[PDB]
RNA sequence: UCGGAUUUCCAACGGGGCCUUUCCUUCUGGCUAACCUUGAGUCCUUGUGGCUCUUGGCGAACCAG
């Protein structure tokens, strides 16, 4: 520990420090496009989801609010981004 | 340190460690001093030419004399494949 | 309309420049519909240590979004038709300067009218269409400032052939000494 | 400044995985995660034997610097190390101290357990724990054979082993004496394996 | 951290390094501008059409994707409530507290944390009061609170 | 709170030497600290170091060489004259022969010989040795 | 050179005026010099060369309000 790389950390320890504690700051989350199959439609998602995102047409909770990450929906198709 | 007449006024130089760049003083017997022998084609080491190292009693005695050992050594060629500089 | 697309002041390779631009509107329907209102201030060429130069062509602000939506095929076909010229597209950004003690009445000079935030958007349309994922000033022993800048990698290989011109160009404008990489 | 004669046999290395040699401890301390390749799931770590090799080869250059072959001291009060050390010392010209390590050994310039070495190898830093305090009074290196959770107090060159069984510490002092003797000149050839068998350092009872 | 209590609790949002806009997100800046002036319209403060718009219709940061904030948007439409959103929330939680003083008249850790909230909103009033984004008759009084959240 | 920064700086800088290390992490940086860094490279207190964007205020990778002893500030930036320099460097410094009482005059950050040189004065932030 | 003297070269050390998108801005009246109109003369290689005036302007300086 005595010479060591902090401008160039391993991407494996760098990836399990805390969000606000890594080298450049940044989030860990993402977003996603879900389908219900009941619309075949693409909405957009964001991984912490706060409120109940429902889907465009139909009352289907796609994902609800659970402490960190939002619980998708049984039978949804997501992809990320 | 010099006189006006340009001629040296000290009793010795003192041994300056490898790891840390600190001054070796005369009676830090905590500390070490390395000698790693220089090898031949065969393999058979070479009697009176070595490579030294100076790992001073602050060092050996935190616990890190093997890893900063290990760093002067690939970094002058005796290791390969054991110290990373990113972790 | 070579000088319909420069702005009162014709020069040699300015002309050249905008008749190649006509050329490339009268092969095109849908390209001249955005090219033609689409004009441009003026250019610099500079010269690379790698034998050929490069043109700083000086383009205005309100525009520049536009010129973002075909400055892709428009950077290959002028490097289609002018060779050894790397083509880049640089805004007019007038900066102003930082009052002094005895700085009579101005009004209140706008972050984007300062120096540094006009470096910045120089770095931000030289490597344009990817991103500047992140910049590392390196300050030598002897002091001498060398900027790291990070490059992304969706679109690399549009740039990865430009990078000693864009050193020139950024030792040129403002004489800081300039290293770009793409990290793995 | 090493050849590729050097490098790790395959025979060598089929030795060391029969050992378990690879097998490291349970929990890892901070300074010897860079030895560490990873950890099975049942929470025993694996030790990067190409690493444990060339820092026996370094140890066998450290070993090979001291001129007169006495000043070298093997020390063990591990069972096990005790026949590993005392044969390796047979083999070596070095000199051994089995079993329990006197005090003021190398400090007490007028009894007559005073030794004056130039390097001490220690087969456990946790077992033979005095010794190394001892030698950190008297400006002596110290070889330690590590296992993952061992002390690295006051050590230098520390070679990452399992020093619970038998099998990896006579075949790492097996390894360290032939890698010495074919430094010396005594085994000019490199493509000769060692004659003795690694049965005579492991360690026996009737 | 955490005046009028003692937690060290660093929890909060991260920002990405990237200033400009989303690679993927493909829709127009009139468009989400639109949809926070329907928001508001709708009565929302922008803390809530910040999240419903990265939730539903993800839109990541309203600075991001345009050049201006939500309440520099809310501001230039005519829809600025008449007191910022932090002060509100804080008075409403105070008038909470005191209606539920004056029910029960022995909880003295809800007299201590009214005393509490109530510092909180003088130390915030006079920011407020400085910028002269608030009256300077403005003062924050018990039956004048009653008024502004009932 | 976080009340100075300069302060927090050497603090981390000195307690890296004083391990022994080769590298710290400063958050958050200042063009105060550039300046101040760049005295002490000039004659080389430290090797080379580096600045971290993260459009916030950056962060500062250092590599500090041996050579350090101690760096310290004071915190109150005392007002200063010409003469008043030989109070501090008799205070803070080991001898007359070496060490930087640095000072911050309106001819910009730097060492009180070159104050000297340059015959200014201003305020004082700090002692390298 | 009859103990100090000042050129050339050399490091240095501070400093000033500039140029790089950029540092004191003007209006109205008087004072020098330079570019231009106009014709005239004193010098030297034949001169719109150098030195000097003639009415009207522009630039860089000197002063007042």
């Amino acid at each position: 520990v005595l010479v060591q790389d902090l401008l160039h950390p391993t991407a494996a320890s760098e990836a399990r420090k805390h969000k606000l504690k890594t080298l450049v700051q940044g989030p860990r989350s993402y977003f996603l496009d879900v389908k219900c199959p009941g619309c075949l439609n693409i909405t957009t998602v964001f991984s912490h989801a706060q409120t109940a995102v429902t889907c465009e047409s139909c009352s289907t909770i796609l994902c609800t609010p659970t402490g960190g990450k939002a619980k998708l929906s049984e039978g949804t198709s997501f992809r990320r981004k | 340190m010099e006189n006006d007449k340009g001629q040296l006024v000290e009793l010795y130089v003192p041994r300056k460690c490898s790891a840390t760049n600190r001054i070796i003083k005369a009676d830090d017997h905590a500390s070490v001093q390395i000698n790693v022998a220089k090898v031949d084609e065969e393999g058979r080491a070479i009697p009176g030419e070595y490579v030294t190292y100076a790992l001073s009693g602050y060092v050996r005695s935190r616990g890190e004399s093997d890893d900063s050992l290990n760093r002067l050594a690939q970094n002058d060629g005796l290791l390969k494949n054991v110290w990373s500089y990113s972790r | 309309p070579q000088a319909k697309i420069l702005s009162q002041a014709p020069t040699e390779l300015e002309l050249q420049v905008a008749q190649a631009f006509v050329e490339l509107e009268n092969s095109s329907p849908e390209l001249k519909a955005e090219l033609r209102p689409l004009q441009f201030k003026s250019i610099r060429e500079i010269d690379v240590a790698g034998g050929k130069k490069a043109l700083a062509i000086f383009v205005p602000v309100p525009s520049l979004a536009g010129f973002h939506k075909v400055q892709t095929k428009l950077t290959r076909e002028l490097e289609k038709k002018f060779q050894d010229r790397h083509v880049i597209f640089l805004a007019e950004r007038r900066i102003l300067p930082k009052p002094s003690r005895t700085s009579r009445q101005v009004q209140k000079r706008p972050r984007s009218r300062t120096l540094t935030a006009v470096h910045d958007k120089i770095l931000e349309d030289l490597v344009f269409p990817t991103e500047i994922v992140g910049k590392r000033v390196r300050y030598l022993v002897g002091g001498n400032k060398i900027q790291k800048v990070l490059l992304d990698s969706k679109d690399v290989q549009q740039i990865d052939y430009k990078l000693e011109s864009f050193q020139a160009v950024y030792n040129k404008l403002t004489g800081k000494q300039i290293v770009f990489e793409i990290p793995s | 400044s090493l050849p590729a004669t050097f490098d790790l046999t395959p025979e060598d290395a089929q030795l060391l995985l029969a050992a378990n040699t690879h097998l490291g401890a349970r929990n890892v301390q901070v300074h010897q995660e860079p030895y560490v390749f990873n950890a099975r799931p049942d929470g025993v770590h694996v030790i990067n034997v190409g690493k444990t090799w060339e820092k026996l080869v370094l140890a066998a250059r450290i070993i090979a610097a001291i001129p007169n072959p006495e000043d070298v001291v093997a020390i063990s009060s591990r069972t096990f190390g005790q026949r590993a050390v005392l044969k390796f010392a047979a083999h070596t010209g070095a000199t051994p101290i089995a079993g329990r390590f006197t005090p003021g050994s190398f400090t007490n310039y007028i009894t007559r357990s005073f030794k004056e070495p130039r390097l001490v190898i220690v087969t456990d830093p946790r077992s033979d724990a005095q010794a190394i305090k001892e030698a950190s009074y008297v400006n002596i290196p110290v070889i330690a054979l590590t296992d993952l959770d061992s002390p690295s107090e006051f050590v230098d060159v520390a070679i990452p082993c399992n020093n619970r069984g038998k099998h990896s510490i006579g075949l790492i002092w097996y390894l360290l004496a032939r890698e010495v003797l074919r430094l010396r000149g005594a085994l000019v050839d490199r493509t000769q394996p060692w004659s003795i068998m690694p049965d005579l350092y492991f360690y026996r009872f009737p | 951290g955490r005046m009028h209590s003692a937690g060290k609790g660093i929890s909060s949002s991260a920002i990405p390094y990237s200033r400009n806009a989303p690679a993927w997100f493909k829709l127009s800046s009139e468009s989400v501008i639109e949809q926070i002036v329907k928001y508001a319209r709708k009565g929302l403060t922008p803390s809530q059409i910040g999240v419903l718009l990265r939730d539903a219709h993800g839109v990541t940061q309203a600075r991001v994707i345009t050049g201006n904030k939500i309440m520099r948007i809310l501001k230039s439409n005519g829809l600025a409530p008449e007191i910022p959103e932090d002060l509100y929330y804080l008075i409403k939680k105070a008038v909470s507290v005191r209606k539920h003083l004056e029910r029960n008249r022995k909880d003295k850790d809800a007299k201590f944390r009214l005393i509490l909230i109530e510092s909180r909103i003088h130390r915030l009033a006079r920011y407020y009061r400085t910028v002269a984004v608030l009256p300077p008759n403005w003062k924050y009084e018990s039956a004048t609170a009653s008024a502004l959240v009932n | 709170t976080r009340s100075s920064v300069l302060a927090d700086a050497l603090n981390a800088i000195n307690n890296a030497e004083k391990t022994g290390k080769r590298q710290v992490l400063i958050r958050p940086s200042s063009k105060v600290i550039i300046k101040f860094l760049q005295v002490m490279q000039k004659h080389g207190y430290i090797g080379e170091f580096e600045y971290i964007d993260d459009h916030r205020s950056g962060k500062i990778v250092v590599q500090l060489n041996g050579r350090l002893n101690k760096c310290g500030v004071i915190s109150p930036r005392f007002n200063v004259k010409i003469g008043d320099i030989e109070k501090w460097t008799a205070n803070l410094l080991p001898a007359r022969q070496f060490g930087y009482v640095i000072l911050t005059t309106s001819a910009g950050i730097m060492d009180h010989e070159e104050a000297r040189r340059k015959h200014v004065s201003g305020k004082i932030l700090g002692f390298v040795y």
